[PDB]
This record gives structure tokens, sequence and C-alpha cells, in this order.
């Protein structure tokens, strides 16, 4: 297939950033998240505990804070559970790739 | 900010007036003061200290003021937060009422 492909002309420029690189360029976005909150979009990144980022987000749609400093212990749990369920669902045959 | 256009032959070109943090200090925050084993949550700022004080201040200038309970406000005892600092929540009704 590959090497037929290639059997009249027809070639394939690689691509110009190698995966890898990329797998780096996702490591330092989540980094600056999950450290800087929203900050280093704008300029250098401010360290600040998460959560007081997690906080800051829950004002963002209107729900005052005491909720998530009384709840924190939950959220964890859920958001853990969660990400396993991601990992499953993806890890299944449930082919999500289709857009690929 | 803000954004003012200006023409061009066949296009457009923008000059946006954007707003940029310059230089910053580390402190060290916290995520709540009980004064009587009530919590205390800043109503907009955050809780930050240049190591013996307390202060609130708003997320993007430094900029402190004496906490009063006009900037804060109590949601219960203070057993069951995470990383509370005893500390005092100075009040401005005594010192007026004389």
């Amino acid at each position: 297939l590959i090497c037929a492909q290639k059997f009249n002309g027809l070639t394939v420029l690689p691509p110009l950033l190698t995966d890898e690189m990329i797998a780096q360029y996702t490591s330092a976005l989540l980094a600056g998240t999950i450290t800087s909150g929203w900050t280093f979009g704008a300029g250098a990144a401010l360290q600040i505990p998460f959560a007081m980022q997690m906080a800051y987000r829950f004002n963002g749609i209107g729900v005052t804070q005491n909720v998530l400093y009384e709840n924190q212990k939950l959220i964890a749990n859920q958001f853990n559970s969660a990400i396993g369920k991601i990992q499953d669902s993806l890890s299944s045959t449930a082919s999500a790739l289709g857009k690929l | 900010l803000m954004s003012f256009p200006q023409s061009a032959p066949h296009g457009v070109v923008f000059l946006h007036v954007t707003y940029v943090p310059a230089q910053e200090k580390n402190f060290t925050t916290a995520p709540a003061i009980c004064h009587d084993g009530k919590a205390h949550f800043p109503r907009e700022g955050v809780f930050v200290s240049n190591g013996t004080h307390w202060f609130v201040t708003q997320r993007n200038f430094y900029e402190p003021q004496i906490i009063t309970t006009d900037n804060t406000f109590v949601s219960g005892n203070c057993d069951v937060v995470i990383g509370i600092v005893n500390n005092t929540v100075y009040d401005p009704l005594q010192p007026e009422l004389d």
C-alpha cells in the first residue's frame, strides 16, 4: 500500500512537527493551566494554589466559594471517577475517533 | 481594553489596546480566616500576607486593605474548611460606636 503509493512520484512530505514535540506542547499547556490559573495567557504565569483557582472558576458561574470549600473532598472523588470513566470509554472499543 | 480600526487596500487593520500585568511578588495566601470559630471568605479579593499581618486585595493589582466585615462574609463554623488560619477579622462598628 505505502510503497505502491511511493512507486509513482507520490511522496509524503513528513510533518514539520514531530509527535513527541506536540506532546511536549500539550504537557506545557496542561502544566500552565493546572498551576497558573488562566493568567499565563496574559503574560507570565503566576503560581496559585489549585483549590483557590477552582473556587474562582466557581464564582465564574455564580456559585459562592463556600460550596467548594465545603465540598472539596466530594469534588475530588467525583472528578477522579469521571477520569476513570473516560479511561474506560476510550480504552473500550467504543470508537469516538470516527472524526479522525 | 479597546480597539481602533484603520483602513487599508483590500483589507482592514486593527489596533487592539490590551492590558498586561508587569511585575509581581509572591505572598502566602490562605482560603479563609475564622475570628470566632466561624469562617470568613473574601467577597471579591483574596487573603494575602506580607508575612506578619493579613489583607485582602483584588486579584490583579496589589492594593491591600484591612479586613473589615464589609468585604467579607461568613458561612458557618471553621472546622470543615481546609487551610484556614487563626486570626482576627477587625470590625468597624465598635471603634465608631464611641
